[PDB]
RNA sequence: AGGACCGAACCGACUAAUGUUGAAAAAUUAGCGGAUGACUUGUGGCUGGGGGUGAAAGGCCAAUCAAACCGGGAGAUAGCU
RNA sequence: GCUCGCCGGAAGACCAAGGGUUCCUGUCCAACGUUAAUCGGGGCAGGGUGAGUCGACCCCUAAGGCGAGGCCGAAAGGCGUAGUCGAUGGGAAACAGGUUAAUAUUCCUGUACUUGGUGUUACUGCGAAGGGGGGACGGAGAAGGCUAUGUUGGCCGGGCGACGGUUGUCCCGGUUUAAGCGUGUAGGCUGGUUUUCCAGGCAAAUCCGGAAAAUCAAGGCUGAGGCGUGAUGACGAGGCACUACGGUGCUGAAGCAACAAAUGCCCUGCUUCCAGGAAAAGCCUCUAAGCAUCAGGUAACAUCAAAUCGUACCCCAAACCGACACAGGUGGUCAGGUAGAGAAUACCAAGGCGCUUGAGAGAACUCGGGUGAAGGAACUAGGCAAAAUGGUGCCGUAACUUCGGGAGAAGGCACGCUGAUAUGUAGGUGAGGUCCCUCGCGGAUGGAGCUGAAAUCAGUCGAAGAUACCAGCUGGCUGCAACUGUUUAUUAAAAACACAGCACUGUGCAAACACGAAAGUGGACGUAUACGGUGUGACGCCUGCCCGGUGCCGGAAGGUUAAUU
């Protein structure tokens, strides 16, 4: 058992891009922006707990921050974790 | 023609990395002067 | 066998080699080998400290038996073998009890030979007894210089012991050098020559076959600069003094033993 | 069988021409040598400056070598310009 | 968009290293791009990297590093034991099809596999930091069996030709399918099983090693590929209906055989040689302390788990190393057609490009090339450069020689195409049918179909048949070095260095010697048939006289002589 109040932390967002919508359509797949720390399995306690849908599998990556220059001065983006959430065909979040 | 720079990232840490500066006193020395002088950068470790 | 090459190529020209019909043609007795990797000449400073070594073909360590002793077990010789590691060959005994060793192979041992160390072991080569038990005159091989600490004396390819006294404690032994020495009469030695007398009788034929056992190019004082030997500088071939080591010692006929330790034990110099 | 032979890859570098504020702070083109060996190559490791390493040319040790580079003694000293 | 040209053992494709957003989309053209720029690896913004099986991480060790105590050293520190790290090596498991603008062995579809934790059942001796087996290993060579792959035929669909012919022996295109599971083959190694005993494997062992008998004569291990299934699936040339002209989607025939064939696989095999060819764990097994109807082990079924990090893009290059969008450098893998010995070379396929200034003109001169009357080294320091030779088969080949060589010495002849022998020969491959059996991925026979040199004869074209690319100049005398090698990275490749061989000399092992205030380490887990130093330098014939000088070795009567007293 995972906590709640770490359940409360681990999501972030939620994806908005033509790719996460085609995820949704196609698969049944929601696309979350989530902690750099969360694992697959807290992101599915949180996901089932928090959005009250069924899950099955969860897909991760890491994002890297791109670089740039702002006012000749060099800053880079904050990495961070994206999660693709398949939903047990039968959920429809 | 081949030249003298062939980067290796291993052993570019293994030779100047931060745990190298750390082993000896002399790195420990290394490592307080170049505080010392205020460098944003130590060592080549990142 | 000693068979020259036929001068198909230069290099094969001058080629003598030693063939052995009687040695083992397979692999060695796998739970006697251990590894053992080079140095290159080079000491734990990681310094060249001895120079013309480096390379050659990669070598299993044999576990060979210099103490002999299992004392009255007998063992039966299964084969000879030829050991990378030294100059003679070993054969692989095997005991009555079921252990395997290896020992170094004596002038005239084959597969079948029946062997024993200890006291009462009889006078025959491959047997190992106390010099106490051995007679005056008797050739003897892989001799123990203190009791109890394995053969060190004569163990090279055709090399051997003549026992010229007897008094007290003490034996008077004849060595290769010339040297006559004393050593105690508890220390063991094994009957008989070295085998592989041969060995000497081999020419490498190139420098390749140098190469082959690790050893490098010798490269002459004379041929280099001052700065890095006495015998370097000149415009052409000049010497003009007294040869030395790269160190400044001079290397033809002047003495280096100081040992005054064990001076008491040598009855003679080799002359 | 062979430090065997001819010959690509691969390792090299004998001749000539070009180039010489170069396409290049050592190359290009045509020829040239080795090409199963004392061969060649990747990765990692060890040897540190009167020290290393050298099939030995005073060669090589980060385009620096009859004593590396960096900092310091240091504003060395300069009957010289 | 149509032509043209270039690379194609790369100038195509995929990786590792290294780089780090350069990747895709929209937008902009100041600066950057050696010119313009509507374009870009440029500016700005958004988007994009999905894993139980790929890799890291992880288990395990090599060189080597660090190193509790320890040994040593003015301090700083050096070395090293038990240990603990350290890949470039060993160790569990996934394939094919489809899909995005940009990811995919990661998503989807189908079909699989590995290891672990639990739960129940049934049988049941479990247990190590220890013993053993195994892992586990070189170079070279030879042959057989295969496959990738290609070619042809068959089969299916389409065509009847811008100019003479083209319903045929014509033309074009396709003809594909994995892991897994079942089988256990070509072939490789090895005799099994069962009793009793034992100076061995630190203790013990039924395990390993040894010893003595019986009995049987076939058991065991490994093993490419084929076949069957996977798969009535998928894919598939082409047809059809829209279009944003990029593409959306539906349907979709045949999908076979023969022959050739690797540098890939069987093969960590086999044969052979000397220079004699990692370690440790996983794994199998054996027990000791111990527990002892418990635990734990095994077999079946169920169920849960397999985390984290990487994943875009470049990667012989405009993205890495070279200050540059630099004719340089950069490890591994893939490997089609015709000709060819070939990964040479020429022309092409798949695929990728025309190298980021162009337009004219057609002087000298410079660069890189083509040809040249007569002569033919007269040039020059010198045949420098250039010209020339160049293949295969067969004939033929001197001095000298260490008998191997020299030698491809030199020199010469044949060489295309067509027909015949022989409607395709000798050879290779091998189906149907028949016969046998310890019955099958079997033995024998039979040879259809397929593939296919070399030669001889006759004929025939051209100036020329190894016609292009490609591809030795040869010979005579002589110095030096025996030879293959090595060297002044960047003006010297040699006669210099090395070298096998020879000799002198030191060294008795706690060796001499070397690196170290030292402990230690190398020499060497070597032992005088060994190791170090020095000179000479294959081999043949040889290597003379001098010990006065210097060095070294040995001697100790006498002279002299330190600290000390
Ligand atoms: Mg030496
Ligand atoms: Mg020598
Ligand atoms: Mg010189
Ligand atoms: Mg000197
Ligand atoms: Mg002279
Ligand atoms: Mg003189
Ligand atoms: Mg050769
Ligand atoms: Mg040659
Ligand atoms: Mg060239
Ligand atoms: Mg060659
Ligand atoms: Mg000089
Ligand atoms: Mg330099
Ligand atoms: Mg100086
Ligand atoms: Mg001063
Ligand atoms: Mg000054
Ligand atoms: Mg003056
Ligand atoms: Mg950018
Ligand atoms: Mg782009
Ligand atoms: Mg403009
Ligand atoms: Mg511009
Ligand atoms: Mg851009
Ligand atoms: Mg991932
Ligand atoms: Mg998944
Ligand atoms: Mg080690
Ligand atoms: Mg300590
Ligand atoms: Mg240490
Ligand atoms: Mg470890
Ligand atoms: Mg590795
Ligand atoms: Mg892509
Ligand atoms: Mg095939
Ligand atoms: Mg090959
Ligand atoms: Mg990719
Ligand atoms: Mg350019
Ligand atoms: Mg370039
Ligand atoms: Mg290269
Ligand atoms: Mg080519
Ligand atoms: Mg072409
Ligand atoms: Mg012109
Ligand atoms: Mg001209
Ligand atoms: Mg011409
Ligand atoms: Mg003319
Ligand atoms: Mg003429
Ligand atoms: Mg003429
Ligand atoms: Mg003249
Ligand atoms: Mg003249
Ligand atoms: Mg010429
Ligand atoms: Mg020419
Ligand atoms: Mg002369
Ligand atoms: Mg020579
Ligand atoms: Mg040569
Ligand atoms: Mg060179
Ligand atoms: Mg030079
Ligand atoms: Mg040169
Ligand atoms: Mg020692
Ligand atoms: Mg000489
Ligand atoms: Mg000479
Ligand atoms: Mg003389």
């Amino acid at each position: 058992m995972i906590r709640e109040e770490r359940l409360l932390k681990v999501l972030r967002a939620p994806h908005v891009s033509e790719k996460a919508s085609t995820a949704m359509e196609k698969s049944n797949t929601i696309v979350l922006k989530v902690a750099k720390d969360a694992t697959k399995a807290e992101i599915k306690a949180a996901v089932q707990k928090l959005f009250e849908v069924e899950v099955e599998v969860v897909n991760t990556l890491v994002v890297k921050g791109k670089v740039k220059r702002h006012g000749q001065r060099i800053g880079r983006r904050s990495d961070w974790k994206k999660a693709y959430v398949t939903l047990k065909e039968g959920q429809n979040l | 023609m081949k030249r003298t720079f062939q980067p290796s990232v291993l052993k570019r840490n293994r030779s100047h990395g931060f745990r190298a500066r750390m082993a000896t006193k002399n790195g420990r020395q290394v490592l307080a002067r170049r505080r010392a002088k205020g460098r944003a950068r130590l060592t080549v470790s990142k | 066998a000693v068979v020259k090459c036929k001068p198909t190529s230069p290099g094969r020209r001058h080629v003598v080699k030693v063939v052995n019909p009687e040695l083992h043609k397979g692999k060695p007795f796998a739970p006697l080998l251990e590894k053992n990797s080079k140095s290159g000449g080079r000491n734990n400073n990681g310094r060249i400290t001895t120079r013309h070594i480096g390379g050659g073909h990669k070598q299993a360590y044999r576990i060979v038996d210099f103490k002999r002793n299992k004392d009255g077990i007998p063992a039966v010789v299964e084969r000879l073998e030829y050991d990378p590691n030294r100059s003679a060959n070993i054969a692989l005994v095997l005991y009555k009890d079921g252990e395997r060793r290896y020992i170094l192979a004596p002038k005239g041992l084959k597969a079948g030979d029946q062997i024993q160390s200890g006291v009462d072991a009889a006078i025959k080569p491959g047997n190992t007894l106390p010099m106490r038990n051995i007679p005056v005159g008797s050739t003897v091989h892989n001799v123990e210089m203190k009791p109890g600490k394995g053969g060190q004396l004569a163990r090279s390819a055709g090399t051997y012991v003549q026992i010229v006294a007897r008094d007290g404690a003490y034996v008077t032994l004849r060595l290769r050098s010339g040297e006559m020495r004393k050593v105690e009469a508890d220390c063991r030695a094994t009957l008989g020559e070295v085998g592989n007398a041969e060995h000497m009788l081999r020419v490498l034929g190139k420098a390749g076959a140098a190469r082959w056992r690790g050893v490098r190019p010798t490269v002459r004082g004379t041929a280099m600069n001052p700065v890095d030997h006495p015998h370097g500088g000149g415009e052409g071939r000049n010497f003009g003094k007294h040869p030395v080591t790269p160190w400044g010692v001079q290397t033809k006929g002047k003495k280096t033993r100081s040992n005054k330790r064990t001076d008491k034990f040598i009855v003679r110099r080799r002359s």
